[PDB]
RNA sequence: UAGUCGGGUGAUUAGCCAGACUCUAACUUAUUGAACGUAUU
């Protein structure tokens, strides 16, 4: 009853709250309001609540990301359970061992969210009857259930999408009203007063397709504020949307002279910061209208060159950077810097396409430009592991058939650590290749000094002659194989002076 | 692997009788006191330092059940099946990874001395014992193969740059032979191995410093 | 009820029977098993036999809530079917309830209690003596005997 | 460090003070029905 959301209400309750808003609301006239100035004050003092702290970066007072995800029977999982981190959290593994199985189901949990903030009971992705079932399952249906964090007033927000596999009479129900309520609560809130809204994003392999400005007609208005929750999901950012909307903001800007002051020139100014900060290679970005087809220019490496003429990983991480920032900056308008708006961004491979050099610097920048998005990210390399904590590692033994219950850290600190102990440690990966016959040679020499009593002879110096001639002498091969060589013996006249005086 | 002196038997153990009482019964908080002076604190296989360990039945009491409550067939070795199964090395390696083996072919450290059956290469591999011949060698190649010696990179690796950690201490040490006289030079050989005794692989440093 | 009851009393004896002798203790509210043991690594092995022993006794017909099955401990919140346990291994309404019932007993000390409120909370504080009678004493002490006597039942 | 527990103060669901805990790990729920507590009786 009404008594029992009022004292739900009071204690911090979103929920209540908003189910109070709502019923006062209907009656316009009666009891309760427009602003009900107590109930929807409540509401959008929840949603906007913030400070900033000591470094400079504003902090929702109620955070929002995913804490647990459950997937039964799902693809190659009886039943796995995942605890992902707030702030980041990064999936290794072998080859086809489930990391972008898992960014799938995330991704199909978020898109329920997205489509519940675009319209009042839209219907969201659902998980497909002919691959995501497990083949060998007993039961024929796959449940991914989830778990969503929204501050102390909303503390679980469960969702569960579930399909029965094809030609089953038995089907399965999901469970998605938790997430439809909450994002009728953002909408709802969004329509009386503008608030900041949640970013959903996912990267998949599937970006990286050639990018040619084909885009004219494309039809949807894209300074539209909605529109930056267009084929989010989908696994490719659009690139070509946000070309469009640099476009538009630049010839708002160039065409212009409650501060009188245009929010189109911050947007820019904003995004071109972003981009400039987090692409190593990009220096400054701008829009070129003489030669008159509309033309995106960026400075790379000191030369001033076209979208089009960008490399395959520069480009690439181009469009994910752009995308995230042009809609985090249509998402948050309240926000002083709208790239400390919240979200859910999913990144698969992250270290697609870059360079070990670049993979060194890929997550921090991606943290820093964005400090409250939540990160899910999948990887192969121990260069990307090497700057991201223990505790955000979810690892997959080498032995799994799927049947495992939770997902772990590994033992060993990753961060600041050096890349051949995290091959070794983290991704159970020789640092020397196994199937090179040379790389057992070093070895083999030890034997063959140790065979004999520390000393050369000749196959071993056979060995010596060969390991010089493929490695060469500033090698560090060689610098081990002398120094095997002085030891050995060194500890035998060491063993001759002892003998002598023994007997 | 490094040579393991026994004590007196748990008094809790011979409460117990085998065949009758099975062993998830039994109390292991007290069994481990006697199993940490023994190895202190260190496998009994890879002589890794016990983080997650378990207590290991060198005969399984699967094939064996009546050396299940004897002191003498109780080791202590790494890994846990009780805190999941990501362990492909030494006992739990034994007992379900290599399978296809005979407890006779592997190497006791409880009596059988491991220095002179196994090797260790300062390149982080163990290699059975030069001039090993017949039953021996066979036995040090068994103990390496069952018990994943050489086989997970975990283990391989963090001996590896174990062993390759103290190189320049070695090279410097044996370098200054004919600066030092007999005793200062061999207390300093001592100084040194007795700091090792600490250390997390016992004998892979040993055999990379002495003699 | 009761019917419910009896439809999982093979269920109970044979839960019962197998987590007995791990040392973990089991109950159920008739929806809602728990679990707890002192011995740390033994319930994370309890889901399975749960799922199990559904599927052998009534196959496919009842099964468990993946998503409602929570690990917990002393570490975190800890409440079993609405009663919070302490980390003094005692019962108790929370932290939270008993500054709701705090603040309620306040606003009657000032006559800001309208007749419902007071109701809710006169039903309140006998849930509360029921299940922690410490806090009647406690209430006794900070709001004095005489207020608690005049909300509370006299006779 | 978090997070959790909650003894006190507090016109009191907030803020603060003292103390304590940490299996990879709570998310507080549902009536009129059933049982429990309480009140009439
Ligand atoms: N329906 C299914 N049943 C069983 N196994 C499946 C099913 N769908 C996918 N798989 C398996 O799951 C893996 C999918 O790989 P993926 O999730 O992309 O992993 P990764 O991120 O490691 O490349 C493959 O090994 C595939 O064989
Ligand atoms: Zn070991």
């Amino acid at each position: 009853m009404t008594k029992q959301y009022e004292r739900k209400a009071k204690g911090g309750n979103l929920l209540s709250a908003f189910e109070l808003y709502q019923r006062n609301s209907d009656k316009a006239p009666g009891l309760g309001e427009m602003l009900v100035g107590e109930w929807f004050e409540m509401c959008r003092d929840y949603i906007q609540d913030g400070h900033v702290d000591e470094s400079g970066i504003f902090r929702p007072d109620n955070a929002f990301y995913l804490r647990r995800l459950t997937l039964k029977d799902f693809r190659r999982f009886s039943l796995l359970e995942i605890k992902l981190e707030e702030d980041l959290t990064v999936i290794i593994g072998n080859n086809g061992k489930g990391k972008t199985s898992i960014l799938y189901a995330i991704a199909k949990t978020l898109s329920w969210f997205v489509a519940n903030i675009l319209k009042e009971g839209g219907s969201g992705q659902r998980l497909s009857e002919m691959t995501d079932i497990k083949n060998d399952a007993e039961d024929r249906y796959s449940d991914v259930s989830s778990t969503f964090f929204f501050g102390k007033g909303l503390k679980s927000v469960p969702i569960r999408l579930s399909r029965s596999a094809l030609g089953t009479a038995e089907r399965r129900d999901s469970e998605v009203k938790p997430a439809k309520d909450l994002a009728d609560i953002w909408r709802v809130i969004n329509e009386v007063n503008t608030i900041n809204l949640p970013t959903f994003a996912l990267y998949n392999v599937e970006r990286s397709q050639p990018f040619n400005r084909n885009i004219k007609d494309n039809t949807g208005r894209r300074e539209e504020r909605f529109d930056a929750y267009s084929q989010t999901l989908g696994g490719a950012g659009r690139f070509d949307h946000f070309v469009e909307w640099y476009i538009y903001l630049h010839k708002r800007t160039v065409s212009d002279i409650s501060s009188r002051v245009l929010t189109e020139s911050v947007q820019k100014s904003i995004v071109e910061k972003a981009i400039c900060s987090v692409v190593p290679s990009i220096s400054n970005i701008w829009v070129e209208m003489i030669t008159g087809s509309d033309l995106v220019k960026v400075t790379n490496d000191g030369h001033d060159v076209t979208i089009d003429q960008l490399s395959d990983g520069q480009r690439v991480f181009l469009s994910l950077v752009a995308d995230l920032a042009r809609r985090m900056v249509m998402l948050n308008p309240l926000l002083e810097n709208p790239l400390e708006g919240r979200g859910i961004v999913l990144i698969d491979q992250i270290e697609l396409h870059l360079h070990p050099k670049w993979q060194q610097e890929v997550i921090l920048n991606l943290r820093s430009a964005f400090p409250n998005i939540q990160f899910i990210i999948t990887t192969h390399s121990p260069i990307v592991l090497s700057t991201i904590e223990k505790r955000c590692i979810r690892e997959f033994e080498p032995n799994d058939d799927g049947d495992q219950s939770f997902l772990d850290s590994p033992d060993m600190q990753t961060k600041g650590s050096e890349n051949a102990q995290i091959l070794e440690q983290v991704m159970n990966v020789h640092s020397t290749p196994p199937g090179i016959a040379e790389s057992h040679w070093l070895g083999n020499f030890e034997l063959l000094l140790l065979d004999n009593s520390g000393e050369l002879d000749n196959h071993s110096q056979v060995l010596y002659d060969q390991i010089k001639a493929h490695f060469g002498i500033d090698s560090i091969e060689l610098k081990k194989a002398d120094s095997l060589i002085r030891i050995n013996k060194m500890k035998n006249k060491l063993n001759k002076i002892r003998a002598e005086k023994g007997k | 692997m490094r040579e393991l002196a026994r004590l007196e038997r748990p008094e809790i153990l011979d409460q117990y009788i085998a065949g009758q009482n099975d062993w998830m019964e039994i109390d292991q908080s007290a069994v481990w006191p006697k199993l940490t002076e023994m190895q202190g604190g260190f496998c009994a296989y890879c002589e890794c330092r016990l983080n997650r360990c378990h207590i290991e039945h060198f005969r399984p009491r699967g094939k064996f059940p009546a050396l299940t409550f004897i002191w003498n067939n109780l080791f202590g070795s790494c890994g846990d099946s009780r805190k999941s199964g990501g362990w492909s090395r030494c006992g739990i390696y034994k007992d379900n990874g290599a399978g296809a083996y005979n407890a006779d072919d592997l190497i006791k450290p409880d009596e059988e001395n491991p220095d002179d059956y196994l090797l260790f290469l300062t390149t982080g591999e163990v290699v059975p014992a030069i001039g090993l011949t017949g039953r021996a060698l066979k036995k040090a190649q068994e103990t390496i193969r069952v018990f994943n010696l050489n086989g997970d990179i975990k283990l391989f690796g963090s001996r590896r740059t174990a062993v390759q950690a103290i190189m320049p201490n070695v090279e410097y040490l044996y370098t200054l032979l004919e600066e030092f006289d007999e005793d200062d030079w061999n207390e300093m050989l001592r100084d040194e191995l007795e700091k090792i005794e600490s250390d997390e692989y016992k004998t892979a440093l040993k055999h990379a410093w002495t003699f | 009820p009761v019917i419910s009851n009896f439809c999982m009393y093979e269920f109970d004896n044979r839960i019962h029977a197998a987590c007995k002798k791990v040392e973990i203790t089991y109950t159920r509210y008739a929806d809602d098993l728990t679990f707890s043991s002192n011995i740390p690594d033994v319930l994370k092995a309890v889901p399975s036999t749960l799922e199990v022993l559904l599927k052998d006794l009534f196959g496919s017909a009842l099964r468990l809530n993946h998503s409602k099955t929570v690990f917990s401990s002393k570490a975190h919140n800890r409440h079993v079917t609405g009663i919070t346990i302490n980390n003094e291994e005692t019962l108790s309404l929370g932290r939270d309830r008993k500054r709701f019932i705090k603040h309620l007993i306040n606003q009657y000390k000032y006559g800001l209690l309208d007749n419902e409120d007071k109701a809710y909370l006169i039903g309140l504080l006998a849930f509360a003596s029921h299940i922690e009678p410490s806090f009647i004493t406690r209430m006794n002490e900070k709001y004095s005997l005489e207020l608690m006597e005049r909300l509370r039942g006299q006779r």
